[PDB]
């Protein structure tokens, strides 16, 4: 995949995964959070603990 | 000099093999991955935890044209054994696992044949979620399943299919779980009645 | 003071752990495999799993790891991380639910001849067909089928170090005695391939259970309950204790069943001999209760007839108890004897 | 370490002949054997390494073979440039060398020109009395020399040297000497040099008196 | 009689022991039948070997009459 390889190499030139993508210093990164419940594995009333696969 | 060393330098360093990229000519193509499952042992079914523990060997097969060679040019090497970390993998996981162990247990070598076929037979211990039906207990029967899919690739990037066997030069799909007719030690409490497979 | 660093650098500058360590690819790597059994950790009859502590000694010659000792001050051996070098991928074929391969990557000992010794520790959970019929006096033949997973016999050959596993360091078990052990190499042919054999080494151990624990905790209570169920017939009807006695014995047996079901394996593959004896005791108690009810009703109707029936049934019950106990235990004791 | 022996110690051969040299270890050398060629006054040149691999630029005449403890070097067709000493050595456990094989040109047999010379009076005036015996242009190099004085054999003070094959005729020339004091010389009068060589069933003798 | 045998590696043609007169070939599937094909066992027998339910046995009285499935007599 020549074009995908070249684009992938382009994007990560000088990229730093440890630095959040705020363009200006005061900018905030908006993150949307959603949840899909695949399985309610269990609820334990002795440990007061709910186990879920999501 | 060892012909295997020359061939591996050829395939990976000289041709610049990138394991990150799918083995396709064009991005719009999907790689056909064929699966078969060998059940080595049915370890246990726990009804209280509703968990099925199985020992399985997941026979992957796919074609990677980047890994072709002419055997006569490399001392009649027809098969090559490689760490799975070297080659591109379709990254199949047990989707309905019960404990967060999505991936295969033992990363054994892949066998790459000179005509470009990549064959893999990773063994794995799986703990899948099998919802129990208690109605007729103890004379009950349970419909457990193992569901395999890729989370890294969608149906547009790789195609799942069942392995095809052949008899009298006529092919047919292997639509069932493989079990050794003589080596298979049966479980102490459960008997396998049917073992179908579906895409 | 610096020559060992030089040696390791010279060895691994151009090393490859992917290719087989032979001069010519048509050659076979000869691996010597020696299983040392350190401890029989556990046996599980319910899940048919044998857990053992082992050292899996592997010896082979790496063609590329030779050196001349005089170039390095007489250094004849070094220690190398095993992740650096090529290794045979021995897999426990009959793994139950443990690791298929080695996961403790200890160091190898490398000699100037290129000879590598690697002795990784492992915990093996092998699948074993437990036979429960003679339980608890049973002998189990349990096996460990080891072989290269991906290499076939034409590229890697494995040879057993000795006819038997190494038991010199074996810690004695508290419940099983290893009667004998033996490794056999097998070569198998398949219809794909007339030329290439597939090789495995199957070690096996014949372990004999020590029955004393199960004799104490299971056999004696059942014997006592049977004895009481026999004695209940010598008790007079006019005592009124008959029904109370039989009911109390039934309740005690039912309570002890909560122990029995914990101790007896739940495998439905076959009925354990101790389980058969338990069921026999249960049926005997039930029949004794039924017969006691019949005799009580007879006496209230005939008194001498009921007494003669009691005297006959006392002997019948005690003879059935002794006969059942002997038919259960004597056969297995004679087989072991 | 591995001890190495070579055979033959000398090998007479003619131009164009195939020739084979054998090297044998006390232990398995595991094909880690090399062969190098040396001429007089010349830097040694490696011919073969790892029992088979020709050194780059070596003529195809040379080929190596062998296994275990026994190895051979073969020259298919001996050129005149190939007359030399050949050493095998191993490099797997220590470094040890053979004694060398002196591959030399075949030559027609020649009887030695034997002669004897007393210590001249110019020497006797100094007190030295070395007698000398010469054997010129003999072949093969197998030769034995004995000094006898008044019929009694002498070994004390005896020395000898032999030239290499002559560049034009390939024969050998040998000298031998017997150092004596003036008193020891004057104590005897008969002197003879006896030469044993393969070209005759009986030794040649050359003698002098007074 | 001379029959093929798998007791040696590779498969070899061997004169049978005295008294035994039938070549035989037995095959069955194992845990690797899906990729390696059937197991193949070749040998000599006086009587044709019994069949387990999953086994396939063929017995014959000719020299080298039980080749490997990829070979020919
Ligand atoms: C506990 O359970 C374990 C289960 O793990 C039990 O283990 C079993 O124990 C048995 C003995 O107690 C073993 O049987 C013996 O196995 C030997 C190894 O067999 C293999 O190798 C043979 C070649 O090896 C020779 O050469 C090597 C090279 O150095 C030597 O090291 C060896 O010692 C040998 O000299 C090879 O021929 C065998 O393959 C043949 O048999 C198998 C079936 O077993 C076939 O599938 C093969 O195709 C092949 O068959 C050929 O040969 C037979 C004749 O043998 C012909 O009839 C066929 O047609 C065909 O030509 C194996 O790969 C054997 O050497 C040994 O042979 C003895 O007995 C036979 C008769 O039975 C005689 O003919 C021989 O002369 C000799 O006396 C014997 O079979 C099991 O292998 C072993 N099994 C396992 C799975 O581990 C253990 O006993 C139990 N213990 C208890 C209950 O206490
Ligand atoms: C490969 O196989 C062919 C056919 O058997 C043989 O002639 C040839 O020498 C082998 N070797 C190489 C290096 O091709
Ligand atoms: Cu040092």
């Amino acid at each position: 995949s020549e074009a995908e390889g070249r684009l992938r190499e382009k994007l990560f030139s000088g990229y730093d995964s440890s630095v959040r993508p705020a363009r200006e210093v005061g900018d905030r990164v908006r993150v949307s959070v959603g949840l899909i419940l695949a399985q309610l594995i269990s609820l334990n009333e002795k440990d007061e603990e709910m186990s879920t696969k999501v | 000099l060892n012909e295997e060393e020359r061939l591996i330098r050829h395939l990976f360093q000289e041709k610049g093999y990138n394991k990150e990229l799918r083995p396709v000519a064009h991005k719009e193509e999907s790689v056909d991955v064929a699966l078969a499952l060998t059940l080595s042992n049915l370890i246990s079914l726990k009804e209280v935890e509703e968990t099925l523990t199985t020992n399985v060997w997941i026979e992957h097969g796919w074609t990677d044209n980047r890994l072709k060679w002419n055997a006569e040019e490399f001392g009649n090497i027809s098969v090559l054994r490689l760490p799975p970390d070297m080659v591109w993998l379709p990254e199949i996981v047990l989707e309905n696992n019960n404990d967060g162990s999505f991936q295969i247990s033992y990363s054994c070598n892949v066998l790459v044949y000179h005509y470009g076929f990549v064959y893999w037979l990773p063994p794995a211990i799986f703990r899948s979620s099998c919802p129990i039906s208690v109605t007729y207990f103890p004379f009950d029967w349970q419909n457990c399943s193992l569901k395999f899919s890729s989370l890294k690739y969608t149906a547009k990037e790789i195609t799942l299919s069942l392995k095809q066997d052949a008899k009298e030069n006529r092919t047919y799909p292997v639509e069932w779980i493989i079990i050794d007719p003589e080596g298979f030690t049966e479980n102490g409490e459960w008997e396998i009645v049917h073992r179908p497979a579906r895409v | 003071s610096e020559h060992e660093t030089r040696l390791v650098a010279k060895l691994f500058k151009d090393y490859s752990s992917v290719v087989r360590p032979v001069e010519d690819h048509r050659q076979v790597v000869e691996v010597t495999v020696g299983l040392q059994l350190i401890q029989l950790i556990n046996v599980d009859e319910v899940n048919q799993i044998v857990t053992t502590n082992v050292r899996l000694k592997q010896q082979w010659v790496d063609y590329n790891l030779k050196w001349n000792p005089d170039d390095y001050g007489g250094v004849k051996k070094i220690h190398i991380p095993s992740e650096k070098i090529w290794r045979p991928d021995l897999v426990l074929y009959n793994n139950a639910d443990g690791d298929f391969a080695i996961v403790k990557f200890t160091k190898v000992l490398l000699q100037y001849t290129g000879h590598i010794t690697w002795t990784p520790p492992a915990i093996f959970k092998s699948y074993c067909e437990i036979i429960v019929t003679h339980f608890p006096f049973d002998e189990q033949n349990c096996s460990m089928k080891l072989g290269t997973w991906t290499y076939d016999g034409s590229v890697v050959a494995i040879n057993p170090e000795s006819d038997q596993p190494d038991l010199s360091n074996f810690m004695e078990s508290g419940e099983w005695v290893i009667k004998e052990s033996r490794g056999w190499k097998h070569s198998v042919t398949y219809s794909c391939c007339p030329d290439t054999p597939y090789l495995d080494i199957t070690y096996h151990f014949v372990m004999q259970r020590l029955p004393l624990y199960f004799i104490v905790n299971v056999i004696i209570p059942c014997l006592l309950f049977s004895f009481l169920t026999g004695l209940v017939f010598y008790l007079p009807t006019d005592s009124g204790e008959k029904m109370t006695l039989s009911i109390s014995v039934l309740l005690s047996l039912t309570v002890f069943l909560l122990v029995i079901v914990e101790l007896i394996p739940s495998t439905s593959s076959a009925v354990p001999l101790i389980g058969k004896y338990m069921l026999f005791t249960m049926v005997f108690v039930i029949a004794s209760i039924i017969i006691t009810v019949i005799v009580i009703n007879t006496h209230h109707r005939w008194k001498y007839v009921a007494m003669v029936m009691d005297h006959i049934l006392l002997g019948v019950f005690m003879l059935v108890c002794i006969i059942g106990t002997l038919a259960v235990f004597a056969g297995r004791l004679i087989e072991l004897n | 370490d591995i001890v190495i022996t070579q055979s033959p110690s000398l090998l007479s051969a003619s131009v164009g002949d195939r020739v084979t040299l054998t090297c044998k270890g006390s232990q398995n050398i595991d094909n880690y054997l090399a062969w190098y060629q040396q001429k007089l006054g010349e830097a040694p040149k490696l011919l073969i390494y790892k029992t088979n691999s020709l050194q780059t630029g070596i003529p195809s005449r040379f080929s190596g073979s062998g296994s275990g403890t026994d190895y051979t070097l073969t020259i298919s067709s001996l050129h005149s440039e190939d007359l030399a000493t050949y050493y095998c050595y191993q490099y797997i456990n220590g470094y040890t060398f053979g004694t060398g094989t002196k591959l030399e040109l075949k030559r027609a047999d020649a009887a030695p020109t034997v002669s004897i010379f007393p210590p001249s009076t110019e020497q006797l005036a100094t007190g030295g009395a070395s007698v000398v015996c010469l054997m010129n242009n003999f072949y093969p190099r197998d030769i034995s020399v004995k000094w006898k004085i008044d019929g009694t054999e002498r070994r004390d003070g005896v020395l000898d040297s032999v030239t290499d094959q002559d560049s034009k005729d390939s024969t050998y020339s040998m000298s031998s000497t017997l150092s004596l004091t003036k008193a020891d010389y004057e104590s005897h009068n008969l002197y003879t040099c006896e030469v044993v060589h393969k070209t005759s069933s009986s030794p040649v003798v050359k003698s002098f008196n007074r | 009689i001379v029959c093929h045998t798998t007791a040696t590696s590779p498969i070899s043609a061997v004169t049978c022991p005295p008294g035994e007169n039938l070549c035989y070939r037995k095959m069955w599937c194992d845990a690797f039948c899906s990729s390696r094909g059937k197991v193949v066992e070749l040998g000599c027998a006086a009587t044709c070997p019994s069949k387990k339910p999953y086994e396939e046995v063929t017995c014959c009285s000719t020299d080298k009459c039980n080749p490997h499935p990829k070979q020919r007599p």
